């Protein structure tokens, strides 16, 4: 309602002693949103990824790059065709609100029981010997039964796994090699021997197989986020760009509240975000106009309320501490702020102290003894 | 004789420009306040000293 | 003795652009950490002295 | 085509002190007026790099280990260092990576390659027209399963010149991490006769290749009737990265300007 | 948490997953202030 | 245990969509015809 009621609320009391009290900070709120993404138009070629005529074997998993295009992950995520669409560093709803640096689709076929092994941290002959994800994988694993697309009644032996290996393979390693594996302690030469094996095996994929024993196509999407100049984005239009005003910006999924400004920070070509000592972004390259914008948070400070006792008077004065007055009147309640009571914006008795802008108290030339201390040599009192 | 008076807004230190975080910090209750009373007690004492 | 942030007013022109980068005081203030002024100025202490 | 180029002299193996070189920008983020502590595969300060050279008489192009990644650099004139082979078997039992800067384009390719025992590229020298002409590409005899390929937009790069000291230092860092092969690099102009220059400068990131192979070793490619030839003089240095903690200083303009090797 | 930056969590995660990451940052940040205010209450007694 | 007011919501869906009836979920059922609140107290019961 008013600064006195806010102190009554902050002290949890209906009556307030004479004093100066701290209350919730004023903070200038976003005037409008800004959104900025690269001005690319063509959609991502998912018809060649998900609707290719034939997929690769899991021993020889194909890796396709997605770049210089616009994504629409709602076309994928809302489709009932996917038996699994599991994300590991994002929620699937946020993919349309977000930007991606480099994006690789890993395409292959496995048994339906093995979809559980494609996730990061997993193990078993697929995860150990032909397709490993890193522990800190950011991306999503997408799978569907391709039984009707790819399976024949004798068995489509074109799809192969790796059953044998001298060591487990590294994250995103691909092993094509057809070297014979010796499970016996004896070495072996030529093509074959006892307890000696060709390291690959074909699946017996038939449409008469039980569910789980049927073929599943998999796409793993393996993007990296928010740290580098993007090349793929969600289907959101850029707004116009404005400067020297408080806004809710979003640069390539870097959402935040701030005032933008034309920076002299010399980014080298590979950089898109600059960080502060607090590990927060304080400059960004705009993705449409290749210029560097300083980000600074909106004007704010503590609000101290100066009062005689409730037993004396309900009149109060407000110190906007650490602020130039210039800013107070800027703090016009025309738009949103943390505090609501914009009633004092009237002034005509305001004062610039070294402590901040003081409102609702009259500056008098006659010095008195200290009563309520304001700071930097200034004190307030309730007098005739 | 004295040291720099500091006021820290915990709500802005912890949940910087987020209402989602701010609504979670309310589940810790008095934690945001008791720190402001402690630092105000220190700050008031610098003028006393 | 080289003081840091005596509380005596901050105004964007000395906290963004050039004076945003080579500044710990700004890193502090942008995260809700504020340094308050003493009640007696360095002139008032010198009058008492 | 494949030949064992055998006309050379015998020297003992050389080494050199990598004073403060082989620091690179650890991530694609801007910082300035700050000291930043980071752990990565970095070249240890004052470490022994191995040293290699072309003379007149000398032409060392050996297979070298590639364990935890490599700092590579060359003090150079006349564009003699032209590429690298990376892989595990180097003989089409496995894949391998080829990088090569030929006369007109750069090429980057990943195959089950069958490489030559001594691989190189070759130039016809000062032959009547007063132009040096690239004419030999002795690197692979077969390339059986190409899972990655790139070739640059075309250019002409010169193949000629003679000077009493090297004019370029080109520096590189190579890392093969979680299926990604990462390159960082720097160019600086110089005037030095036969040593890796004492100084500091930081390598910017360049390219990041999704190659998915094991690299255990590597081999550089030099520019040169089938034997008896002149090697144009150039010198190159090989160091190994270690997982270490570095404190990196960014100046007011955001460039890594000095560094401390914590160990 | 998946990041130190409070907004990079909310840029990436919905209200179910974000609360798990955000409560980590609240827990550590709030412990950071209690450590600071304790050390400052102890220093204020040395200055007193 | 004791209950204040109790409402049974009765409807039919596809077996794949039973996953979408839970609180915090999304997809065309949870988005366009039956939404639970984030702080739902209660139980989801289903059979073919
Ligand atoms: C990338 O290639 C590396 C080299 O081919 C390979 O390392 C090799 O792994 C084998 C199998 O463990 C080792 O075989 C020998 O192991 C010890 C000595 O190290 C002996 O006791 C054994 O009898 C056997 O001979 C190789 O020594 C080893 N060589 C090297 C240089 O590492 C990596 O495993 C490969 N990486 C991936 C991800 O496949
Ligand atoms: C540097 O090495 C390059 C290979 O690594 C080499 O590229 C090759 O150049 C020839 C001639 O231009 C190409 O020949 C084909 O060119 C087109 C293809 O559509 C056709 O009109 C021709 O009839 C012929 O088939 C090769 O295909 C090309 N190789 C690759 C992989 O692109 C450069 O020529 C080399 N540059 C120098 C200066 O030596
Ligand atoms: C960041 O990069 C800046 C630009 O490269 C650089 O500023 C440049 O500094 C030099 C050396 O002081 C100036 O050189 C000129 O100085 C005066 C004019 O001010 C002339 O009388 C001289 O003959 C000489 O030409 C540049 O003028 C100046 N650049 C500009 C356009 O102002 C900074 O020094 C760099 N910062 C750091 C920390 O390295
Ligand atoms: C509050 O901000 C105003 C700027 O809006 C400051 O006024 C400037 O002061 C300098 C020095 O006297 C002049 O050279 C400028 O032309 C003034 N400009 C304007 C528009 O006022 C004022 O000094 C600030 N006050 C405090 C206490 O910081
Ligand atoms: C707040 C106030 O009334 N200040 C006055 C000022 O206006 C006047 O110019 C001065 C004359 O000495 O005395 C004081
Ligand atoms: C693939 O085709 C199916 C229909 O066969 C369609 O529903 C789906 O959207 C397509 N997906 C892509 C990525 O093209
Ligand atoms: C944005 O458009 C301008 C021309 O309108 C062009 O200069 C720029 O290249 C575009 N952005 C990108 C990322 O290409
Ligand atoms: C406050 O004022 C009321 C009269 O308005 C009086 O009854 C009461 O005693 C006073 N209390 C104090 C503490 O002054
Ligand atoms: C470098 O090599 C020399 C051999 O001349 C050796 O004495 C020295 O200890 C080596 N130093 C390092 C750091 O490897
Ligand atoms: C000079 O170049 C032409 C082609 O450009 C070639 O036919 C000729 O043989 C060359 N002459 C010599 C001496 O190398």
């Amino acid at each position: 309602l008013d600064p006195l009621s806010e102190t009554k609320c902050t002290l949890k009391s209906f009556t307030v002693e004479k004093g100066i009290y701290q209350t919730s900070n004023f903070r200038v709120q976003p005037t409008e949103s800004i959104v900025r993404f690269p001005n690319i138009t063509n959609l991502c070629p998912f018809g060649e990824v998900f609707n290719a005529t034939r997929f690769a074997s899991v021993y020889a998993w194909n890796r396709k790059r997605i770049s210089n295009c616009v994504a629409d992950y709602s076309v994928l995520y809302n489709s009932a065709s996917f038996s699994t669409f599991k994300c590991y560093g994002v929620s699937p709803t946020k993919l349309n609100d977000l930007c991606f640096t480099n994006v690789y689709a890993d395409s292959f076929v496995i048994r339906g029981d093995e979809v559980r092994q494609i996730a990061p941290g997993q193990t078993g002959k697929i995860a150990d010997y032909n397709y490993k994800l890193p522990d800190d994988f950011t991306g999503c694993v997408i799978a569907w039964n391709s039984n009707n697309l790819d399976s024949k009644v004798g068995g489509n032996y074109n799809y192969l796994y790796r059953l044998f290996r001298k060591s487990n393979l590294k994250p995103f390693e691909r092993d094509i090699s057809t070297e014979i594996y010796q499970a016996g302690s004896t070495p072996c030469n030529g093509v074959e021997g006892f307890n000696c094996y060709f390291p690959l095996q074909s699946y017996g994929f038939q449409p008469t197989n039980g569910v789980g024993y049927q073929p599943y196509r998999v796409v793993v999407l393996s993007f990296e986020l928010l740290h580098a100049p993007a090349t793929v984005c969600g289907p959101k239009k850029s707004t116009n760009l404005v400067k020297n005003k408080c806004v809710n910006f979003n640069f390539n999924g870097l959402t935040g509240t701030g005032v933008l400004t034309e920076s002299n920070k010399k980014f080298l070509p590979f950089q898109q975000f600059g960080r502060d000592i607090a590990d927060t972004t304080d400059a960004v390259r705009d993705p449409q106009t290749l210029e560097i914008l300083d980000i600074t948070p909106c004007s704010f400070g503590g609000v101290s309320v100066i009062t005689p006792g409730t037993n004396t008077s309900n009149q109060v004065a407000v110190l906007y501490q650490g602020v130039n007055c210039t800013e107070v009147p800027v703090a016009i309640h025309a738009d949103q702020l943390t505090p609501t009571w914009r009633v004092y914006s009237t002034g005509s008795n305001v004062f610039q102290t070294r402590a901040g802008c003081l409102i609702g108290a009259e500056h008098v030339n006659n010095s008195y003894e200290c009563d309520i201390p304001i700071g930097a040599g200034i004190c307030a009192s309730y007098q005739t | 004789v004295s040291m720099t008076k500091t006021s820290v807004d915990c709500t802005m230190y912890i949940c910087g420009d987020s209402t989602e975080c701010s609504n979670l910090l309310l589940q810790y209750g008095s934690f945001c306040t008791q720190l402001n009373r402690a630092l105000t007690g220190i700050a008031v004492e610098q003028d006393k000293n | 003795v080289t003081l840091a942030d005596a509380g005596f007013i901050k105004q964007y022109g000395d906290c963004l652009g050039d004076i945003a980068a080579r500044d710990l005081i700004c890193a502090q203030k942008f995260n809700g950490l504020t340094v308050l002024p003493p009640l007696l100025t360095d002139e008032m202490i010198a009058q008492y002295t | 085509q494949c030949v064992n180029l055998t006309t050379r002299t015998q020297l003992p193996p050389a080494y050199t002190n990598s004073f403060t070189r082989g620091v690179y920008y650890p991530d694609k983020v801007f910082r300035s007026s700050v000291l930043h502590s980071t752990q990565d595969l970095f070249l240890p300060f004052f470490s022994n790099v191995t040293w290699f050279h072309a003379i007149h008489k000398r032409f060392d192009n050996p297979v070298l280990p590639f364990n935890d990644g490599v700092y590579f650099a060359s003090t150079e004139k006349s564009n003699i260092i032209r590429g690298w082979i990376f892989g595990t078997t180097l003989d089409s039992k496995t894949q391998s990576l080829l990088i090569v800067n030929n006369a007109t384009n750069v090429v980057i390719k990943v195959c089950e390659f069958q490489f030559c025992n001594d691989p190189f590229l070759g130039v016809y020298y000062h032959k009547n027209n007063k132009s040096w002409m690239e004419s030999e590409f002795r690197v692979y005899s077969s390339a059986n399963n190409c899972t990655f390929e790139y070739v640059s937009q075309p250019f002409l790069m010169d193949l000629e010149g003679k000077q009493g000291n090297f004019k370029n230092l080109r520096e590189f860092v190579f890392k093969n991490i979680d299926g990604y092969f990462k390159i960082y690099s720097k160019h600086t102009p110089i005037n030095l006769v036969r040593d890796l220059p004492q100084g500091f400068s930081a390598l910017e990131p360049l390219v990041d290749l999704p190659i998915g192979i094991n690299i255990t070793r590597f081999q550089t490619l030099l520019a040169l009737s089938s034997s008896g030839w002149t090697a144009g003089a150039a010198a190159y240095y090989v160091g190994y990265l270690q997982p270490r903690t570095f404190l990196l200083k960014y100046n007011e303009n955001g460039t890594i300007t000095d560094a401390v090797d914590c160990a | 948490a998946i990041s130190s930056v409070l907004n990079d969590i909310l840029s990436r995660l919905d209200k179910v997953e974000a609360e798990v990451q955000i409560d980590r940052l609240i827990t550590g940040r709030l412990q950071s202030l209690q450590t600071y205010v304790t050390q400052q209450l102890i220093r204020a007694a040395e200055i007193r």
